């Protein structure tokens, strides 16, 4: 594609969604950090919460 | 008329109109009027 | 879709970015139990009309107006729901989707007018007046 | 429902029975959107050439403009057929 | 009667509900004031 | 053009349903806000 970037595309989408994500969740403890996973449960972003939903949970466990 | 849309349009291509009446049909066309009807009810008594 | 969904099966407004057709605020405290003027329409419920798109705007009303017959006698005593729920989704030239709103609104008029006229009953409460 | 500030005084604003009767002939349904407008109808600009290139360059920008208010314009372009019969009572008014 | 009385009569009923209609003009202007 | 003389029956009711509930309402929603 150039070089190596299908597979390294690959992680990028698992990566990025994080680097915006948990720099909005910096500090936040207990339920606070639930409060910011409820703003970011009402994402727009459909494929991301689904993506997300493994870390999502054990924000939510 | 005070608006982008409800001022430059209504002196484009010829212009002229009164411009409280200009307004006036201006602010129709956010009103869900048909385009006909309201021009053949002012067209019928002008 | 998936958020017209919610709202057209069940008495809930998911609200994405509240640029889904409608919306919720508390305006329930300036007229409560009546329409001493109304309220589920434009102000306590509300439709952004330039949110809703073409196909769906046809019968946007009956939209705003199927949810609150799912979430007004949640409050009042019976479990108004539709155990109908068809999902929505886009298709070539086809909005059969969107028909299947129809029957969702009238199920929902259905459950609701299927508590007032019977219990609570109108048919036999208003005589008084 | 408000017919009262742009039926009631847009029929009462006009400068000349169907005093009442305008409002019914132009009774307008809120919950539509149907424009009668084609793209035959942006040739309608192409008449008034004093100066097309800023007379056919307006729509675009309008169009651009995040206003869904543009599409019933078509007949609203082609105005009055009459001679000035909308546009000259502007000089009067500004004496 | 000329078959026209009470189809002016009726236009008359209809100049009514343009007052109705006037009125309310007036009533929804009036209600920024002082409520 | 010709009149079929029957649906004047129904602009009477019509009218009589708009404009008497109107002028009597619209003056008393003064009344709901003055009293």
């Amino acid at each position: 594609l150039r070089r190596l970037l299908v597979w390294t595309y690959d992680p990028k989408i698992r990566l990025k969604t994080l680097a915006a994500l948990v720099d909005h969740c910096q500090g936040r403890k207990g339920g606070e950090l639930a409060s910011a996973v409820h703003a970011y449960t009402k994402t727009g972003d459909p494929y991301m919460r689904s993506l997300v939903q493994h870390i999502l949970s054990l924000v939510s466990h | 008329t005070e608006e982008m849309e409800l001022y430059e349009l209504a002196q484009a291509a010829g212009g002229g109109i009164d411009p409280d009446v200009f307004k006036i049909l201006v602010d129709l066309l956010k009103l869900n009027v048909a385009p006909l009807a309201v021009f053949q009810m002012l067209k019928s008594m002008c | 879709f998936e958020v017209l969904e919610k709202w057209i099966y069940r008495g809930i407004i998911h609200d994405p970015y509240s640029e889904f057709m409608v919306e919720e605020h508390e305006l329930r405290k300036e007229r409560i139990q009546e329409d001493y003027n109304d309220k589920y329409w434009d102000q306590r419920y509300t439709i952004v009309q330039q949110q809703i798109p073409s196909f769906l705007q046809k019968m946007a009303d009956k939209i705003l107006s199927t949810g609150k017959y799912l979430n007004v006698v949640r409050e009042c005593g019976h479990d108004v729901t539709c155990p109908v729920a068809k999902e929505i989704i886009y298709t070539l030239k086809e909005r059969a989707y969107v028909e299947q709103i129809e029957k969702a609104f009238n199920y929902a008029s259905k459950v609701l007018l299927d508590f007032l006229m019977e219990e609570k009953e109108l048919v036999a409460h208003l005589r008084s007046i | 429902r408000i017919h009262h500030d742009v039926n009631e005084l847009l029929s009462l604003l006009r400068v000349h029975a169907e005093v009442y009767i305008d409002l019914l002939q132009k009774n307008r349904t809120p919950y539509v959107t149907t424009t009668v407008s084609a793209h035959s109808a942006k040739v309608k600009i192409a008449e008034f050439s004093r100066t097309p290139e800023d007379f056919l360059k307006k729509y675009d920008e309008l169009k651009s403009k995040n206003t869904r208010n543009l599409d019933p314009l078509v007949y609203l372009l082609s105005k009055l057929t009459e001679d000035k019969e909308t546009l000259q009572y502007l000089q009067q008014n500004a004496k | 009667r000329n078959m026209k009385d009470f189809e002016n009569q009726i236009t008359e009923l209809k100049k009514e509900n343009f007052n109705l209609k006037l009125r309310i003009y007036f009533l929804e202007e009036r209600m920024q004031q002082e409520f």
